């Protein structure tokens, strides 16, 4: 089995400058002169889609900003300049011998200016609280980068292994990520304090922002 | 053209299943490809729907029989003795003849291997207050997948629609939420509509101002 290795596992490229991602096969692909070699990408919740197919030719429908290179057994594909829009992670494939193979994959993030999130938090519907749980969440919109930390205090004291985050994919508009994170407890231990509040801290922020609400009120 | 490919699956352990892709005149390999949850590409094998010839990877001799009826212009696969490294989305992906790369992908099929239950969701509001964010607390439903959308589809800027999260209770729960202009919340009607197709349930809940 032809055994494909991309490098870099994932890479940040400013908007506008090029993207370089590298796969190396343990054999030639190469065959009668002709290359057995293709980049694919991938967007959120959607099939991988061809970019390059022989190692260089442009795929119809594929922006000319997307180019291939390489023989035998080094392979590029190169993106200049990058825009919002390939952010994606992106496959390098072998159709030489069977069975065919893919790389591991390069995940693409595109960089942007610093954009702090905006925080909004939603106490639990009382048709929840009805059913004997409290759900908490904590929303933080558009923000770049994507490390942020989303710190839950009760009552002024900080909460632990009783949250979960999820963040969305990079916007393949603005670039900018989406995070909720949700605190859950039983009504009756929801019932033993008073004040609710999420503190976000994030780069973009000079000071962390609390957004807070009293339970019942 | 185009790859549609059936439905998610949920399928017990050591249980069998059997994954279809119809096309919508020429001779064309169909293949599949495997991709585990934010994992790699794995390629299955082919078949020739016109000889009924296969190929299999090595590794899923024992897992995966490819089948196609030239009829409708269906390929099939059944996937056996399943355990948990079977869930995963499941490609369908055609190559046409003289091609050595795939022109277009089905869909993709997501297997849920478990012993649970299906089970569907929850739908709770999460109410706002020039900016107000309001949403829907999708929670407690068992398999994946859930789609959600605001005003029947006709409300998409803005939304994000979280990855879901497995809870303490094994079943999952996610968020959707939008932006929306602070005005309008007096004057604009903000339903989120959620389907889940494995539990046959769809719910439609007002996202508004709290009494």
């Amino acid at each position: 089995d032809i055994v494909l290795t991309q490098s870099p596992a994932s890479l940040a490229v400013s908007l506008g400058q090029r993207a370089t991602i590298s796969c190396k096969a343990s054999q030639s692909v190469d065959y009668d002169g002709d290359t057995y070699m293709n980049w694919y990408h991938q967007k959120p919740g959607q099939p991988p889609k061809l970019l390059i197919y022989a190692a260089s030719n442009l795929d119809s429908g594929i922006p000319a900003r997307f180019s291939g290179s390489g023989s035998g057994t080094d392979f590029t594909l190169n993106i200049h300049p990058v825009e919002e829009e390939d952010a994606a992670t992106y496959y390098c494939q072998q159709t030489n011998e069977d069975p065919w193979t893919f790389g591991g994959g390069t995940k693409l993030e595109i960089k942007r200016t610093v954009a702090a999130p905006s925080v909004f938090i939603f106490p639990p519907s009382d048709e929840q609280l009805k059913s004997g749980t409290a759900s908490v969440v904590c929303l933080l919109n558009n923000f770049y980068p994507r490390e942020a930390k989303v710190q839950w205090k009760v009552d002024n004291a900080l909460q632990s292994g009783n949250s979960q985050e999820s963040v969305t994919e990079q916007d393949s508009k603005d670039s900018t990520y989406s995070l909720s994170s949700t605190l859950t407890l039983s009504k009756a231990d929801y019932e033993k304090h008073k004040v609710y509040a999420c503190e976000v801290t994030h780069q973009g922020l000079s000071s962390p922002v609390t957004k807070s609400f009293n339970r019942g009120e | 053209v185009q790859l549609q490919q059936s439905g998610a699956e949920l399928a017990k352990p050591g249980a069998s299943v059997m994954l279809s892709c119809k096309a919508s005149f020429n001779g064309y390999w169909m293949h599949w490809v495997k991709q585990r949850p934010g994992q790699d590409l794995e390629w299955i094998g082919y078949i020739n729907p016109t000889t009924g010839h296969t190929e299999y990877n090595q590794k899923f001799k024992d897992k995966a029989t490819l089948t196609a009826d030239e009829s409708s212009n269906t390929a099939y696969i059944e996937l056996s003795s399943l355990t948990s490294d079977d869930s995963a989305v499941y490609y369908c992906a055609r190559q046409e003849y003289r091609h050595s790369w795939f022109a277009y992908w089905g869909q993709g099929t997501l297997v849920t291997v478990s012993a649970a239950s299906t089970k569907g969701p929850s739908v709770f509001p999460l109410a706002p207050s020039g900016t107000a964010a309001l949403g829907c607390l999708v929670k407690d439903y068992f398999p994946e997948p859930v789609t959600v959308s605001w005003n029947s589809g006709a409300l998409t800027s803005g939304v994000h629609t979280f990855p879901a999260v497995l809870q303490s209770s094994g079943l999952y729960s996610l968020s959707s939420v939008v932006t929306v202009p602070s005005s309008s919340l007096g004057t604009q009607t903000y339903i989120c509509n959620v389907n889940h197709k494995p539990s046959n349930t769809k719910v439609d809940k007002k996202a508004e101002p709290k009494s």
